[PDB]
């Protein structure tokens, strides 16, 4: 499952859309290891290929707080892509 | 001399109408073929067989067709369907991108607009560029196929915009061409009937004049505004009186009578 991060590396692709994915990485206390973001997107492409998906057009990873069950949070969410 | 009045074609033929006689008039016929053109409403063809069809082309509905399926695409209206998930769909717009929701949708349009071999030739191209089949052919076969349904296509801004006016190029000359034949194809009048003209060129009718004249508008608005002319004019109720002035039977069995006005 190939990544993309900018819009314009599919231009001239073909591709159907298969809908949101995301993944995510918590630190219940503020004491455990920080949220790790490549674990996030390795569960993002692992999931897209639960869809059936060739490829993920990444939204955004922004590493949020205000979530509820760990102090600080990695939220990584992109959409899931078949080129043809 | 006498005075006749007429409400239907069958009471004017057994009248027998000469020179010199008042004649009133009241119907509903079409005008021949002013604010009206390339109506004038002071010749009207009155005739019980009203065979001339109102002016519709297959071919400008397939033009209007395919700038519907692009618009929809590049400009969305407020209601208009979007074929990508709200996400992907969220994603674009902050991105600063343009994508085609449906690029099988774009091309089955264009091939049945363009069904000729030589018709579009530079939309298609461009079309065959943003997709992976080999030549026209090829891709309008995927399309037949089933295989480019609902399939999105990236592009950037600078391509949307060759794209949007090479559509705008290859659609207007159908509907112009369209035009043209459908105002000619009115020129040909029924066998029989009446042809009742003004002697002083004024009309016969009451009718709305249009806001401004169809010939200085674009083609897609020119085709709609002379559609709508003619549903008007084409059975549109007159009221013709006067003197006449004039009777023959003309080679297609028509009538004509000129009338002249009454003080």
């Amino acid at each position: 499952v190939r990544i993309y991060t900018n819009a314009e590396e599919l231009v001239g692709k073909p591709f159907r859309d298969l809908g949101e994915v995301s993944g995510d990485s918590c630190q219940a206390s503020n004491q455990d290891s920080p949220p790790s973001i490549p674990t996030a997107r390795k569960r993002m492409q692992i999931n897209a290929s639960k869809m059936k998906a060739n490829a993920v057009l990444l939204h955004s990873c922004e590493v949020t707080s205000g979530t509820p069950g760990c102090y600080r949070q990695a939220v990584c969410i992109g959409s899931a892509l078949n080129i043809t | 001399a006498q005075t006749i009045e007429a409400t239907s074609v069958k009471q004017l033929a057994d009248a027998g109408v000469r020179v010199g006689d008042t004649l009133r008039i009241s119907g509903t016929g079409m005008c021949n073929i002013s604010p009206f053109l390339p109506f004038d409403c002071s010749q009207i063809i009155w005739n019980d067989a009203r065979s001339l069809p109102l002016p519709e082309s297959e071919l400008v509905n397939k033009a209007t067709a395919l700038t519907e399926a692009v618009n929809r695409q590049l400009h969305p209206k407020p209601e208009d369907e979007s074929r990508v998930s709200a996400s992907l769909r969220s994603a674009i717009q902050k991105s600063g991108m343009v994508l085609l929701d449906d690029f099988g949708d774009i091309v089955l349009k264009t091939a049945d607009l363009c069904s000729a071999k030589d018709d579009c030739v530079r939309l298609k191209n461009a079309l065959v560029n943003l997709g992976n089949s080999k030549d026209w052919d090829a891709l309008v076969k995927r399309a037949n196929a089933g295989k480019l349904d609902g399939v999105n296509v990236l592009l950037r801004p600078v391509s949307a915009e060759s794209l949007d006016n090479l559509v705008a190029t290859s659609t207007a000359p159908f509907i112009t061409h369209e035009t043209a034949r459908a105002a000619q194809s009115l020129n040909s009048p029924a066998p029989g009937g009446f042809l009742i003209v003004s002697d002083e060129g004024s009309d016969f009718v009451d009718q709305p004049w249009p806001s401004a004249s169809l010939y200085d508008y674009p083609p897609q608005e020119q085709w709609n505004a002379f559609q709508k002319l003619a549903q008007m004019l084409m059975h549109t109720p007159f009221n013709a009186e006067g003197i006449v002035t004039k009777i023959f039977t003309d080679a297609n069995g028509t009538q004509h009578i000129g009338l002249h006005p009454i003080p």
